[PDB]
């Protein structure tokens, strides 16, 4: 089916570029259909960015128009978001959707996961991952001093999904993130059963397991 | 652009109904009959909920009802369950041929108090092989969703090196906070005792951590 | 009470591309028409065999609405004997046509800006169509000697093109919803009937 993955930097220095891709799955982008892009500042409401059509219409939020631009490549299959002059405003998950049709807003059917885009002047910190020793008994995770958010946590590579509680991770004074992942299995599992836990930081490339 | 606004907060219990409001322009809401409705659970996209007003989705439960009168368009939840428990968006086309949102509405139902769940986890021998201390209080499944935590060092209080999250709804819209104690390796063993003091409508909760 | 549903046709929210183009069998019901005309500023309002007035002392077996969108340019082509795209290949009326065509701009609805799509009409086809016909096949249009083989490509087109409305437009090249009215008087007693 229809399949909708935004792709791109998670930090953004100010007055800088904001470049974002969504990748349509299960679809070609050349379907009647308006790709549009909606943004949702942390813990704030959903704002409309703007749309394209494959014919090469746009047409984007007056209060952004200024300062946004968007594509489509046919031979990628995805479209493009660029968002120019970006303050600590624009810091937010952006979503890929798309209308249930080409015409006037009809509602957005399929929608991205989201990608998370810190506008900042800091730096980009990998974190520093270590493993959390435990009826029913707890193992964790810790995934200290990274940022920018966010980063995710699997265990056994996607097959163990039960019993999984990733915690909001902790702004620091230092101006740093630290995270905690844990797993609750039953006290027999414990010597029997192998867990490894990992670990992804996509602003530094971090792909580390325990 | 245009501002639609919603109620900022609507309560209701399991089984009851209750209508969301959705108020604004004639250069939208008023003006075009393409109104739709979001419902979003925390840390995941927008579901399409009623389109064009008042048609659901295929596989959206017959019990969310799209109605519009003038320039107010509302959504009714009738035999509400927890799971409808959510923020919902209303949305319309505008004359200026753009797509607006409204303000969100966070829809809550009632829950019985839930007690936390509190789990203690000493510095990893990485860790302390860093030259580093960070002890973890993670506490879970509680209702209403503010507590407040205190550690303790060989039976003695502690007051820096503590940083409290502010407390999330999960996905079973009961709240999940954590406390990091950062501390040296040298502290770690400077003392016997490791305790969490998790104060919840009252009552507390304690868990404690050792070397060896 | 027990009135014919014109709202649900004229009031519609979506209307159909003309290729694709809609019916709705009203019966049973007593038709107030009164409304329709103090209903909208109508832009286009013809009958053909019929006094639009007359239309609440009379009774039909059956009463056909058949809502669309098209151009304008293109609503004198919802007349008997007419020849262009819509006429030839998406809408056709028969030469002893018995009924109303009802057209009205709807530019601030169906255009948008950078265009509406949704709004087709079929651009190739081997033949006209015959009155009343209604073709939905997106079978590829082989416009070369050689076959197509179902492959759209070159000489080979998919037979249906968009309007791409937008408001912009001049006022002839603007959508417009045409409902046509057909009134059926059958061997049958008739069932949809005026108010007294
Ligand atoms: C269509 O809607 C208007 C109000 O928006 C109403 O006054 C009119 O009677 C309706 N038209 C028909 C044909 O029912």
């Amino acid at each position: 089916q229809v399949e909708l993955q935004e792709s791109g930097p998670g930090l953004v220095k100010p007055s800088g570029t904001l470049s974002l891709t969504c990748a349509v799955s299960g679809g070609s982008i050349s379907s009647n259909n308006w790709w549009t892009w909606v943004r949702q500042p942390p813990g704030k409401g959903l704002e409309w960015i703007g749309e394209i059509h494959h014919s090469g219409g746009t047409n984007y939020n007056p209060s952004l128009k200024s300062r946004v631009t968007m594509s489509v490549d046919k031979s990628k299959n995805q479209f493009s978001l660029n968002l120019y002059s970006v303050t600590a405003a624009d810091t937010a998950v952006y979503y890929c959707t798309r209308d249930r049709a080409g015409g006037t807003y009809s509602g957005f059917d399929f929608w991205g996961q989201g990608t998370l885009v810190t506008v900042s002047s800091a730096s980009t910190k990998g974190p520093s991952v270590f493993p959390l020793a435990p009826g029913t008994a707890a193992l964790g995770c810790l995934v200290k001093d990274y940022f920018p958010e966010p980063v995710t946590v699997s265990w056994n590579s996607g097959a163990l999904t039960s019993g999984v509680h990733t915690f909001p991770a902790v702004l620091q004074s230092s101006g740093l993130y630290s995270l905690s992942s844990v797993v609750t299995v039953p006290s027999s599992s414990l010597g029997t059963q192998t867990y490894i836990c990992n670990v992804n930081h996509k602003p530094s490339n971090t792909k580390v397991d325990k | 652009q245009a501002v639609v606004t919603q109620p900022a907060s609507v309560s209701g219990s399991p089984g009851q109904s209750i209508t969301i409001s959705c108020t604004g322009t004639s250069s939208d809401v008023g003006g075009y009959n393409y109104v739709s409705w979001y419902q979003q659970h925390p840390g995941k996209a927008p579901k399409l909920m009623i389109y064009d007003v008042s048609n659901r989705p295929s596989g959206v439960s017959n019990r969310f009802s799209g109605s519009k009168s003038g320039n107010t368009a509302s959504l009714t939840i009738s035999g509400l369950q927890a799971e409808d428990e959510a923020d919902y968006y209303c949305s319309s086309y505008t004359s200026s041929s753009t797509v607006v949102f409204g303000g969100g509405t966070k829809v809550t139902v009632l829950q019985p108090k839930a007690n936390p769940t509190v789990t203690l986890f000493p510095p990893s021998s990485e860790e302390l092989q860093a030259n580093k201390a960070t002890l973890v209080c993670l506490i879970s499944d509680f209702y209403p969703g503010a507590v407040t935590v205190a550690w303790k060092a060989d039976g003695s209080p502690v007051k820096a090196g503590v940083e409290t999250t502010k407390p999330s709804k999960q996905s079973n819209n009961k709240y999940a906070a954590s406390s990091y104690l950062s501390l040296t390796p040298e502290q770690w063993k400077s003392h016997r005792s490791y305790s969490c003091q998790v104060t919840h409508e009252g009552s507390t909760v304690e868990k404690t951590v050792a070397p060896t | 009470t027990n009135l014919c549903p014109f709202g649900e046709v004229f009031n519609a929210t979506r209307f159909a591309s003309v290729y694709a183009w809609n019916r709705k069998r009203i019966s049973n019901c007593v038709a107030d028409y009164s409304v329709l005309y103090n209903s909208a500023s109508f832009s286009t309002f013809k009958c053909y065999g019929v006094s639009p007035t007359k239309l609440n002392d009379l009774c039909f077996t059956n009463v056909y609405a058949d809502s669309f969108v098209i151009r304008g340019d293109e609503v004198r082509q919802i007349a008997p004997g007419q020849t262009g795209k819509i006429a030839d290949y998406n809408y056709k009326l028969p030469d002893d046509f018995t009924g109303c065509v009802i057209a009205w701009n709807s530019n601030n609805l169906d255009s948008k800006v950078g265009g509406n799509y949704n709004y087709l009409y079929r651009l190739f086809r081997k033949s006209n169509l015959k009155p009343f016909e209604r073709d939905i096949s997106t079978e590829i249009y082989q416009a070369g000697s050689t076959p197509c083989n179902g492959v759209e490509g070159f000489n080979c087109y998919f037979p249906l093109q968009s309007y791409g409305f937008q408001p912009t437009n001049g006022v002839g090249y603007q959508p417009y919803r045409v409902v046509v009215l057909s009134f059926e008087l059958l061997h049958a007693p008739a069932t949809v009937c005026g108010p007294k």
